[PDB]
C-alpha cells in the first residue's frame, strides 16, 4: 500500500470536510474548532469521525474520537497511529 | 534366482504383445527407450563395476543349524537344565512359526494384488492355505500370555486333546 | 421487543442493564474510588515498568496470589462436611465403580461366548 | 513476597474482610468472598464470571492480549477465561432460544432421514441380472459344490 | 458507569449508523435510511428533562439491540476484525538489541551510534522524571491515569520511553 | 469535550520525540555494511534433481529391492480376446459371434 | 516396471529435497520460495508419465522396499499403492500445488518469513501424498495426522493472534476427535483379520464390518468436517488465503472422502453404513449452504462452499458410487483453488479487506480476476462442460435413480440450489453494482506470478473435467436411461436458484428496511452450533477439571484420607505417650497395674 504523509493525510482530512454540506469550504481551515468555529454541534462531529474512519479504513474509539475537535487533530491522531512521520 | 520360486510362487506371466490401432506416435514407447538409454544403462555399467570388485573378494556366510533336544514333555518336573534347553527350543521354534504365518501371509497378499478385479476367485488357494495355518498357530500359540512358556503351552494342549477325547467318547 | 433472558454463558449486555442508568452520587462515588485504585497500582507498575536500569521480571503480587490460592492455600481452608464428601464420593469413587460393571460385564459376556464357541476368532492371532 | 499478602482463610469479622479487601486491591464493598462451603477458596475474591473478551478492547492494558492490568486480582478461573477459551460476551439471539432453535433443526432433520428410510425413493426397475447362476464362481463360491442354478429370461 | 449521559447518546449514535451501514450495503441507501435516524435523534436533541431523556436513552437501546445485524461490518484492523493482532508476531521489543552479538551491530554503526544516545538520554532524563511525578502527585497516590507533560525546556514529559519507542504497526 | 490544555502538550511532546524516533530507524546508504540462460538453469536442476536422483531410484530398485521377494507386485495384464502372448506365442480366441444388434 | 516403479518414487523423493536442503542449510537463500515452486512443477511432469502408463493399460503395481518392523505375525513395511486413486490424485494435487505456490510467491512476498511459509507447504503436501500412497493403515495414519498438524501450524500462521491460535487449536480437536474412529478401525482390523494391509483386508473381506466401517466413518467426519465436526473448516479461515487454497482444494479436508473411498470394497457390501453416510452427508452439504447464503466474508463463503461440496461427496460415497465421489475430489480441486485465489487477488487490491459488503464495482477495475470468478462460479454451479459439470452433473443423477433415503435425495437437490445462490451473491456483491471500498484506489491486478497462477487453474477448470473423465477407464455401470425430470434435475434446480437468487440481490437495493427473520438469524449464526458448543463444551470441561479433579480430589481428599489423616493420628499418640509428669509415684503406680493385669487378664505367669 503507498504510504502516508503528513501533507498527504492532511489533504484528504480537508478533502472530506469540503464534501460536507455543514461546513463552509472556503471559511474551513486546519485549525478551525468544530463547534467554535464552524458552529457544528456533536452528532456532527460524530459523522466527521465516521466519516474519517471510512477515508481511512480504520477505526477510531469513541474515548479517543470525541476529543478530535479540530481538523488539525484529526490530521496528528492519524499519523500517530499510522506511524507517519515525513 | 534370488529367492526360491517354491517358497514364493509367481504365476507365469502373461503379456498381451502391442496391438496399436492408431497411427498417433505412443509416448510410452519413447519413453522407455530414453530410460533405458538414459537411465538404465549408466546404472546396469556401475553395477557390473560394482560385481566385479566383489567377484574378487568371495566370502561366505552360514544358516546356522540347530541340533534338536529334548522337548519340555521329556523334561522331569523342577529340573531346570533340561527345561532350559526345551525351553529355548520352544522359543525358537516359536519364532521360525511366527515368519512361517508371515510367508503364508505375503502369499495371500501378493495374489489379491496381482490377480486384480479377479482375486475374489483366483486367490482361493492362498486363502484356504492362510486360513488352515492360522488355525494352528492359534491352536499352538494363542492366549499364552506376556510371559509365555513350553510349559503354559504344554498345558493349553492337554486341555485341548482333553477336549477332543471326550467328544470323541460322546461319538 | 423481547427482552434479554442472560445466561451463564450469555452475559447481559451493558446498555439493557438498568444498573448502568438512574446513577447517583453514591454510585460514582464508588466508581471514582475504583479508579483511583487503578492508577495507584498502575503508577506503581509505571514506575518500575519505565525505570532505565531495571532488567529482570516486575514481580505481580496479585499474580502470585492467583497460583498460590489455586494450589498452596486450598488444604487448610477445606473442610470435610456433608458438601464435600458428598461431592467427594460421588467424583472420585462413583466412576471408578460405574466402570468396573461396565467392563467386568463386557468381559464376562466375551469369556462365555469363548468357551461355548460362539466368539469368532477365526483370524485372531495377535493379543 | 510475605505471609501477610498471600491469600488465607475465609474472613469472619468486617475488619477481616478489611484486610482482606486491602490485601487484594479492591473496596470492602466491591471485595465479597466465596461462601464458606470448605471447598478451599479461602478469602480469594469472587469476581463476576465475566470472560476477558468481555474487557474493552480499546484501553491500554498492562497485558494486552490477556486484558488484565498489573495487580488488579485476577479471577479465580482466569485460565479458562482467557480470549481462547471460553467467551462469555453478549449474543445477538438469547441463549435458550438458540438452544430451541439448534434443538428443533436438528431433531427435526433426524426425525425426517428415519421417515425417509422407511419409504425409499426408487425407480420403477426389477432387479438387476447376472449370468452364470449369478456369478456364482466370481463371488468365491465353492467350485466343488454344484449351485442352486439361476436362470434369467427374456422380456 | 463512568460515562456521562452525552457520551452514551454519541456512542450508541455511532453504533446504530454502523449497524444501519451493514444492513443496507448500498451506500445511497445507506444514506436515505441514516438520514432518517439522524432526523430521530434531532427529534429529542432539546429534551431538557433528564428523567424523560435517560427514557428515551434506554428505549433506543432496547430498539438497537432487536435491530442490531447479527453479523456488522468490522473495519479489518479492529478488534474482531480479521487483521486484528495479526502483525503483533512480528513487532519485537526494542531491548532485544541490547544482546546482539558485536558482529550483528557492527553491521550497522550508524543505526547502533543514534540508539545510544537514545539510551543516554534516557538515562539523563529519568531523575527528573521520577521527581516530577512526585511533587506533583497528591498524597495518597494519583487518581487518574493522565500523566503531566513536562514543565521546562530540556524536561521531557515523564513516562515516555515505551510510547515514543514502541514498535512500528508494520514492523517488517 | 476537546483535550485539556495540559494533555495537548503532552500529546505535542510525545509526538515530536516519536517521530525522531522513528526517523531514526531509516537506514543510512552505506547500511547494512556487509562483510565480504533459463535453459542452462532448467538443465542443471533437471540433472541433480530429476536424474541424479533417478539413477539411485533405479539402482536401489533394480539390485537390492527387486531382488527379495513380493517386494513389487504388479497387477497382472488385463488379457482380451484376440490379443497375442507375448511370453508364449499363444493367440487368445476371440469372442462368440453377438447378434450384431444396432 | 523399472520406469513405472522408478519414476513414482522420484516424485515423491524429489519434493523432499527441498525439504533436505532447507534443514541441512546447503541451499541457497536467496530466492528460496521459486526453488520450492520449481520443485513442484518437476514434481508434476515425473507424475504424468506414470499415470500415462496407467491410463494406457491400467498398469498398477505396489512398492514394499523398506522392511521397517516386525510385530510376531504383523509385518510393517514401507509401502506406496500406486493405484488408480494415487496415479489421478498425485498429478492434480501437484498441478493446483503449483499454482498455489506461484500465486503464493506473490500474496507472501512481504512476509518476512516466507521461507519457513513454503516450507510449511511443502510438508502440507508431502504428508498428504504420503497419505495417498500409503498401502498399510499405520502409513496411512502418518499422512492422515501429518496434514492435521501442518494445518495447525499453517491457521495459526499469525501466531501472535488469539483468533488465529484458537481455530487453529480447534482444529486439532475436531480432528483428533474423528481419530478416535481412526484408531477404533485399526484395533478392530488387527484384532480380526491380523493386518493393517489393505490387500488382506479386502481378500479377507469381513461380513460384520459394521463396527471398523463406523470407526472410518467417525474419521471421515472429522477430516472432511461433516455435520456435528464441522465449525473448524469454516475457522480454519484464519491463515493466510494460500493456505486456504491448499487446505480447501487438495491436502487435508479431501482426505477425509479418500479414506472412505479406499475402503469401497468394505463399504459397498454394508448397507447399514452407506444409509449412515447418505445421512450424513446430506445433512452436511444442506446446513452448510444454508449458512453460506448470508456470509459477508469472503473467504468464509468459500469456506462454506467447501463443507457443502465436500456433504456432496460423502453422499455420492452413500450411494456406493465411490469413484464419482473420487471424480469430484479432482474436478473440486481446480476450480475451488481458483476460487480461493481470485478472493486472494481481490482482498489484496482492497487493502485485506474480506466483507464483500465493502466491495462492488470490480467487474470491470480487476478484468482478469473477474473472469477467473465467473468461470470459477460457473463450474462450481455445474455449467454443462465446464470442470465441474462432469462430476456434480453425474452424481446427482445417478442419487435419483438410485434406492435412496427420500429425505437425503430432497436435501441434496435443495443444497444444490443454495450452491447457486450463493454463487450468485459473491458475484453480485463483489463485483457488480458500484465500489464500495476506500477512496484511495490501488487496484492492481497486474503481477504476472498472480497472472500465470490462475490463468493455469482457469484452464483446468475448463478442460480438466472433460479431459479426465475420457481418459479414466469405466469401473462401473453408469446409469444412463432415466426420466427426463430426473436427467434434468440437477441443471433446472441450479437455474431456478440463480433466478431466485438474482431477485433477493435485487431486493437490496430497495429503500426498504426489514427486520430480520429468525431463519436469517439462524443462517448467519451457523445454526448457533458455534456459539452454543464452543462455550458449553469448553465451560464443563474445563470447570470439572479445576474443580474436581484437581482441587477436590487431588488437593483435598486423596491427601485426607491417608497423608494427611495418618499424621494427625501419630501426632496424637505422640502427646498422649510423651504428656507426663515426670513423678516417680505415677510411674511406679503404673508398673502395679502392667503386673496386674499381666497376670489376671493375660495369664503370662502360666
Ligand atoms: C546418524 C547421526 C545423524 C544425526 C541426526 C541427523 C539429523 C540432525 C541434523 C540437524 C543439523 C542440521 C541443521 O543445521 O538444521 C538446520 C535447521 C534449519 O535451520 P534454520 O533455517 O535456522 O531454522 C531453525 C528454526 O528452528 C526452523 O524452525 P521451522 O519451524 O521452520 O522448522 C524446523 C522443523 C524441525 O525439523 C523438522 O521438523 C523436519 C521436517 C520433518 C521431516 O520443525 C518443523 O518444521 C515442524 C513441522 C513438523 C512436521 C511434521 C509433519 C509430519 C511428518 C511426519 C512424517 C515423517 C516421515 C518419516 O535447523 C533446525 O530446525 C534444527 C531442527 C533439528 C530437528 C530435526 C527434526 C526432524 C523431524
Ligand atoms: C451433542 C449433540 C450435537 C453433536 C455434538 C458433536 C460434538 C461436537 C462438539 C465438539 C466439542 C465442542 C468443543 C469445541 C471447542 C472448540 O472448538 O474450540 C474453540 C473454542 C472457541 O472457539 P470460537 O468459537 O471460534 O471463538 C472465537 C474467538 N472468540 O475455544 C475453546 O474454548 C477450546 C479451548 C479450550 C479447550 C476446552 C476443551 C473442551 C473439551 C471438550 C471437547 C471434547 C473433549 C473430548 C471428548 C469428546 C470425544 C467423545
Ligand atoms: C509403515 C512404515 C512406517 C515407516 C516409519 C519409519 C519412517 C522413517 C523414514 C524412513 C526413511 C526411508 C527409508 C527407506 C530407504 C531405505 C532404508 C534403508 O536403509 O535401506 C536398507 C535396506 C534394508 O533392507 P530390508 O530387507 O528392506 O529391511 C531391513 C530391516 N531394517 O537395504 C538396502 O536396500 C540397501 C540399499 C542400498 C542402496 C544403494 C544405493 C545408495 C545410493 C547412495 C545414496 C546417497
Ligand atoms: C479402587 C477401584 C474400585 C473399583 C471397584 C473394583 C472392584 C474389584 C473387584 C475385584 C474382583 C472380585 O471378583 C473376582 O472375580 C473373579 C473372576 O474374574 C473371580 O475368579 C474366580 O471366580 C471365577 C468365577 O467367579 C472362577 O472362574 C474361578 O473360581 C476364579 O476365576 C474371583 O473369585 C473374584 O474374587
Ligand atoms: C431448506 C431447509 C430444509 C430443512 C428445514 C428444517 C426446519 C427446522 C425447523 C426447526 C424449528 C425449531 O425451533 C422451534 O421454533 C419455534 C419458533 O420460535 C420455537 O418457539 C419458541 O419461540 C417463541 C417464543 O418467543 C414461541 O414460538 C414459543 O413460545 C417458543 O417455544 C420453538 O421453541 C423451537 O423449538
Ligand atoms: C538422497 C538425495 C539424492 C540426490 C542428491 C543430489 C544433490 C544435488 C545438490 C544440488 C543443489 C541442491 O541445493 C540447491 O539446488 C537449487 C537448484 O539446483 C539451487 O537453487 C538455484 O535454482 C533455483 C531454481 O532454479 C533457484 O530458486 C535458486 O535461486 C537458485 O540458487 C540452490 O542454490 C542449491 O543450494
Ligand atoms: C447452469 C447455469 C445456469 C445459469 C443461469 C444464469 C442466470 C439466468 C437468468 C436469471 C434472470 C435474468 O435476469 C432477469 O432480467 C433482468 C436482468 O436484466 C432482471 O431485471 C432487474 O434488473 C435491475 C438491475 O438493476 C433490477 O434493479 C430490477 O429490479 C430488475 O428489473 C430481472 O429481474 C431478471 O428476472
Ligand atoms: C498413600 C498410602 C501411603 C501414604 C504414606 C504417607 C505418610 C505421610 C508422609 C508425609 C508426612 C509429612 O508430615 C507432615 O505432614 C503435614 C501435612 O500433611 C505437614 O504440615 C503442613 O500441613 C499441615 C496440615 O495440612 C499444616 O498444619 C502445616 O501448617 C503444614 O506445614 C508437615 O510439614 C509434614 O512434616
Ligand atoms: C501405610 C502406613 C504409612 C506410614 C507412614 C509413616 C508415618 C510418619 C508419621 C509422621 C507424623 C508426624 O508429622 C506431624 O503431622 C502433623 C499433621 O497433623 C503436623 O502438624 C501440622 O498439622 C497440624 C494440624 O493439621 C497443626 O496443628 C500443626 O501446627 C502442623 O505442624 C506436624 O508438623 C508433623 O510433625
Amino acid at each position: 500500500a503507498p504510504p502516508l504523509t503528513l501533507e498527504g493525510i492532511k489533504d484528504r482530512v480537508l478533502y472530506v470536510l469540503k464534501l460536507y454540506d455543514k461546513i463552509d469550504p472556503e471559511k474551513l481551515s486546519v485549525n478551525s474548532h468544530f463547534m467554535k468555529d464552524l458552529g457544528l454541534d456533536s452528532l456532527d462531529q460524530v459523522e466527521i469521525i465516521m466519516a474519517m474512519e471510512d477515508e481511512f479504513g480504520f477505526e477510531i474509539p469513541d474515548i479517543d474520537a470525541e476529543k478530535l475537535m479540530c481538523p488539525q487533530e484529526i490530521v496528528d491522531y492519524i499519523a500517530d497511529k499510522k506511524d507517519v512521520y515525513e | 534366482d534370488s529367492w526360491d520360486k517354491d517358497v514364493y510362487p509367481e504365476p507365469p506371466r502373461r503379456t498381451p504383445a502391442p496391438s496399436p490401432q492408431t497411427s498417433l506416435p505412443n509416448p510410452i514407447t519413447y519413453l522407455t527407450k530414453a530410460f533405458d538409454l538414459l537411465v538404465d544403462r549408466p546404472v546396469t555399467l556401475v553395477r557390473e563395476f560394482i560385481e566385479r570388485q566383489h567377484a574378487k573378494n568371495k566370502y561366505y556366510y552360514y544358516h546356522r543349524e540347530f541340533r534338536r533336544v529334548p522337548d519340555i514333555t521329556e523334561c522331569q518336573e523342577k529340573d531346570v537344565l533340561c527345561m532350559f534347553e526345551a525351553e529355548m527350543q520352544w522359543r525358537r521354534d516359536y519364532k521360525v512359526d511366527q515368519e512361517i504365518v508371515n510367508i503364508i501371509q505375503e502369499r495371500l497378499k501378493a495374489c489379491q494384488q496381482r490377480e486384480g478385479e479377479s482375486h475374489r476367485q483366483n486367490c482361493a488357494k492362498e486363502l484356504e492355505q492362510f486360513t488352515q495355518v492360522v488355525k494352528a498357530y492359534q491352536d499352538r500359540y494363542h492366549d499364552l500370555g506376556a510371559h509365555y512358556s513350553a510349559r503354559k503351552c504344554l498345558a493349553k494342549q492337554k486341555q485341548r486333546m482333553l477336549a477332543e477325547r471326550k467328544a470323541a467318547k460322546e461319538a | 421487543f423481547p427482552k434479554y433472558e442472560a445466561s451463564r454463558l450469555s452475559s447481559l449486555p451493558t446498555t439493557l442493564d438498568p444498573a448502568e442508568y438512574d446513577i447517583s452520587s453514591e454510585t460514582r462515588k464508588a466508581q471514582a474510588e475504583r479508579l483511583a485504585i487503578r492508577s495507584r497500582l498502575k503508577r506503581e507498575y509505571q514506575l518500575q515498568y519505565y525505570d532505565p536500569s531495571r532488567r529482570g521480571v516486575i514481580e505481580d503480587p496479585a499474580l502470585v496470589r492467583w497460583t498460590y490460592a489455586r494450589s498452596a492455600n486450598i488444604y487448610p481452608n477445606f473442610r470435610p462436611n456433608t458438601k464435600t464428601s458428598l461431592l467427594g464420593a460421588l467424583f472420585g469413587i462413583g466412576p471408578l465403580v460405574f466402570w468396573y460393571y461396565v467392563f467386568k460385564t463386557d468381559r464376562d459376556r466375551k469369556e462365555k461366548l469363548i468357551q461355548e464357541g460362539k466368539l469368532d476368532r477365526t483370524f485372531n492371532i495377535s493379543y | 513476597i510475605t505471609k501477610d499478602m498471600l491469600p488465607g482463610p475465609y474472613p469472619k469479622t468486617p475488619e477481616e474482610r478489611a484486610a482482606a479487601a486491602k490485601k487484594y486491591n479492591m473496596r470492602v464493598e466491591d471485595y465479597e468472598p466465596y461462601p464458606d462451603d470448605g471447598t478451599g477458596y479461602g478469602d480469594y475474591p469472587k469476581l463476576p464470571d465475566r470472560s476477558q473478551q468481555e474487557r474493552d478492547p480499546w484501553y491500554d492494558w498492562d497485558h494486552p492480549d490477556l486484558r488484565l492490568n498489573w495487580g488488579e486480582p485476577m479471577h479465580w478461573d482466569l485460565d479458562m477465561y482467557i480470549r481462547n477459551r471460553v467467551d462469555t460476551s453478549p449474543t445477538p439471539v438469547n441463549w435458550n432460544l438458540m438452544c430451541k432453535h439448534l434443538f428443533g433443526f436438528v431433531a427435526f432433520m433426524l426425525f425426517m432421514f428415519w421417515v425417509g428410510e422407511t419409504y425409499p425413493a426408487y425407480q420403477p426397475v426389477g432387479p438387476k441380472q447376472y449370468p452364470y447362476n449369478n456369478l456364482y464362481l466370481e463371488r468365491g463360491g465353492d467350485p466343488n459344490k454344484e449351485p442352486e442354478p439361476v436362470v434369467h429370461y427374456e422380456i | 458507569a463512568y460515562l456521562t449521559h452525552q457520551q452514551k447518546v454519541l456512542r450508541l449514535y455511532k453504533r446504530a449508523l454502523r449497524h444501519l451501514e451493514s444492513w443496507c450495503i448500498h451506500r445511497d441507501k445507506y444514506r436515505y435510511f441514516a438520514c432518517l435516524l439522524r432526523a430521530r435523534f434531532d427529534e429529542h436533541k432539546n429534551e431538557k428533562d433528564m428523567v424523560k431523556a435517560t427514557q428515551l436513552l434506554r428505549e433506543a437501546e432496547e430498539e438497537f439491540w432487536h435491530g442490531q445485524h447479527p453479523q456488522p461490518y468490522i473495519f479489518p484492523e479492529s478488534p474482531g476484525g480479521t487483521s486484528y493482532e495479526r502483525y503483533e508476531c512480528y513487532k519485537v521489543p526494542e531491548w532485544c538489541l541490547d544482546d546482539w552479538h558485536p558482529s550483528e551491530k557492527a553491521m550497522y554503526p550508524d543505526y547502533f551510534a543514534k540508539r545510544e544516545q537514545w539510551k543516554k538520554l534516557r538515562r539523563e532524563s529519568w531523575e527528573r522524571e521520577v521527581k516530577q511525578l512526585q511533587e506533583e502527585t497528591p498524597v495518597g497516590g494519583p487518581r487518574t491515569e493522565a500523566l503531566p507533560p513536562a514543565r521546562k525546556q530540556g524536561d521531557l514529559p515523564p513516562l515516555w520511553w515505551h510510547i515514543v519507542t514502541r514498535p512500528r504497526e508494520r514492523p517488517m | 469535550s476537546g483535550y485539556t490544555p495540559e494533555e495537548k502538550l503532552r500529546l505535542q511532546q510525545l509526538r515530536e520525540l516519536r517521530r525522531r524516533w522513528l526517523k531514526d530507524q531509516e537506514l543510512s546508504p552505506r547500511e547494512p555494511v556487509l562483510p565480504p540462460y533459463k535453459t542452462y538453469r532448467h538443465s542443471i536442476f533437471a540433472f541433480t534433481h530429476v536424474l541424479i536422483p533417478v539413477w539411485i531410484i533405479h539402482y536401489y530398485l533394480k539390485y537390492h529391492v527387486t531382488t527379495k521377494p513380493y517386494t513389487i507386485v504388479e497387477k497382472k495384464p488385463r488379457i482380451f480376446p484376440g490379443d497375442t502372448i507375448l511370453e508364449t506365442g499363444e493367440v487368445i480366441p476371440p469372442m462368440k459371434e453377438f447378434p450384431d444388434q444396432h | 516396471m523399472n520406469m513405472f516403479s522408478s519414476l513414482s518414487l522420484v516424485t515423491l523423493l524429489l519434493l523432499t529435497m527441498p525439504i533436505m536442503m532447507m534443514s541441512f542449510n546447503t541451499y541457497k537463500p536467496s530466492n528460496y520460495p521459486l526453488y520450492v515452486k520449481t520443485a513442484i512443477s518437476y514434481a508434476f511432469i515425473t507424475s504424468m508419465i506414470p499415470t500415462m502408463m496407467f491410463i494406457h493399460s491400467g498398469q498398477e503395481l505396489i512398492i514394499s522396499n523398506w522392511h521397517w518392523l516386525t510385530i510376531q505375525t504383523l509385518k510393517l513395511s514401507l509401502s506406496f499403492k500406486m493405484d488408480y486413486f494415487s496415479m489421478m490424485f498425485i498429478p492434480v494435487a501437484l498441478f493446483v500445488t503449483w499454482s498455489i505456490m506461484e500465486f503464493s510467491m506473490w500474496y507472501m512476498y512481504s512476509d518476512p518469513n516466507i521461507n519457513k511459509f513454503f516450507k510449511y507447504l511443502l510438508l502440507f503436501l508431502i504428508t498428504m501424498l504420503i497419505l495417498v500412497t500409503a498401502n498399510n493403515l499405520f502409513q496411512l495414519f502418518i499422512g492422515w495426522e501429518g496434514v492435521g498438524i501442518m494445518s495447525f501450524l499453517l491457521i495459526g500462521w499469525w501466531y501472535g493472534r488469539a483468533d488465529a491460535n484458537t481455530a487453529a487449536l480447534q482444529a486439532i480437536l475436531y480432528n483428533r476427535i474423528g481419530d478416535i474412529g481412526f484408531i477404533l478401525a485399526m484395533a478392530w482390523f488387527l484384532t480380526n483379520l491380523n493386518t493393517w494391509d489393505l490387500q488382506q483386508i479386502f481378500m479377507l473381506n469381513p461380513s460384520d464390518s459394521n463396527m471398523p466401517l463406523i470407526g472410518l466413518a467417525l474419521a471421515a467426519t472429522g477430516k472432511s468436517a461433516q455435520f456435528g465436526l464441522h465449525p473448524w473448516l469454516p475457522s480454519a479461515m484464519e491463515g493466510p488465503t494460500p493456505v486456504s487454497a491448499l487446505l480447501h482444494s487438495s491436502t487435508m479436508v479431501v482426505a477425509g472422502i479418500f479414506l472412505l473411498i479406499r475402503f469401497y470394497p468394505l463399504t459397498e457390501n454394508n448397507k447399514y453404513i452407506q444409509s449412515i453416510t447418505l445421512c450424513l452427508g446430506a445433512i452436511t452439504t444442506l446446513f452448510t449452504a444454508m449458512c453460506a447464503l448470508t456470509q459477508n466474508d469472503i473467504k468464509k463463503i468459500i469456506a462454506f462452499s467447501t463443507s457443502s461440496q465436500l456433504g456432496l461427496m460423502m453422499v455420492t460415497i452413500g450411494i456406493n458410487q465411490p469413484y464419482l465421489a473420487f471424480l469430484h475430489i479432482c474436478t473440486h480441486a481446480f476450480f475451488k483453488a481458483m476460487l480461493f485465489m481470485c478472493s486472494g487477488s481481490i482482498i489484496h487490491s482492497l487493502n485485506d479487506e474480506q466483507d464483500i459488503r465493502k466491495m462492488g464495482g470490480l467487474f470491470k477495475a480487476m478484468p482478469f480476476t473477474t473472469t477467473a470468478l465467473i468461470v470459477g462460479s460457473l463450474a462450481l454451479t455445474g455449467m454443462p462442460f465446464l470442470t465441474g459439470f462432469y462430476s456434480k452433473d453425474l452424481i446427482i443423477e445417478a442419487a435419483n435413480t438410485s434406492y435412496t433415503n427420500a429425505w437425503a435425495l430432497l436435501m441434496t437437490l435443495i443444497a444444490t440450489s443454495f450452491t447457486a445462490i450463493y454463487s450468485t451473491r459473491i458475484i453480485f456483491f463483489a463485483l457488480l453494482g458500484q465500489p464500495r471500498f476506500p477512496t484511495l484506489v490501488n487496484i492492481n491486478e497486474n503481477n504476472p506470478l498472480l497472472i500465470n497462477s490462475i490463468k493455469r487453474l482457469l484452464i483446468g477448470s475448463l478442460f480438466a473435467g472433460y479431459i479426465i473423465s475420457n481418459n479414466i477407464p469405466p469401473t462401473t455401470i453408469p446409469q444412463m436411461t432415466m426420466p427426463y425430470y430426473l436427467k434434468t434435475t440437477a441443471l433446472i434446480v441450479t437455474i431456478l436458484g440463480f433466478i431466485l437468487a438474482l431477485e433477493i440481490s435485487n431486493m437490496t437495493k430497495n429503500l426498504k428496511y426489514h427486520y430480520p427473520s429468525n431463519a436469517f438469524k439462524f443462517s448467519t449464526l451457523l445454526g448457533y452450533f458455534p456459539t452454543i458448543m464452543h462455550r458449553l463444551a469448553p465451560y464443563m470441561n474445563l470447570s470439572m477439571s479445576q474443580k474436581s479433579a484437581s482441587s477436590l480430589l487431588d488437593l483435598i481428599w486423596l491427601e485426607a484420607i491417608l497423608p494427611k489423616t495418618i499424621s494427625l493420628a501419630q501426632m496424637k499418640a505422640s502427646t498422649l505417650v510423651t504428656n507426663q509428669k515426670g513423678l516417680i509415684k505415677l510411674y511406679f503406680l503404673s508398673f502395679l497395674i502392667t503386673i496386674l493385669i499381666s497376670m489376671i487378664l493375660f495369664n503370662f505367669h502360666e
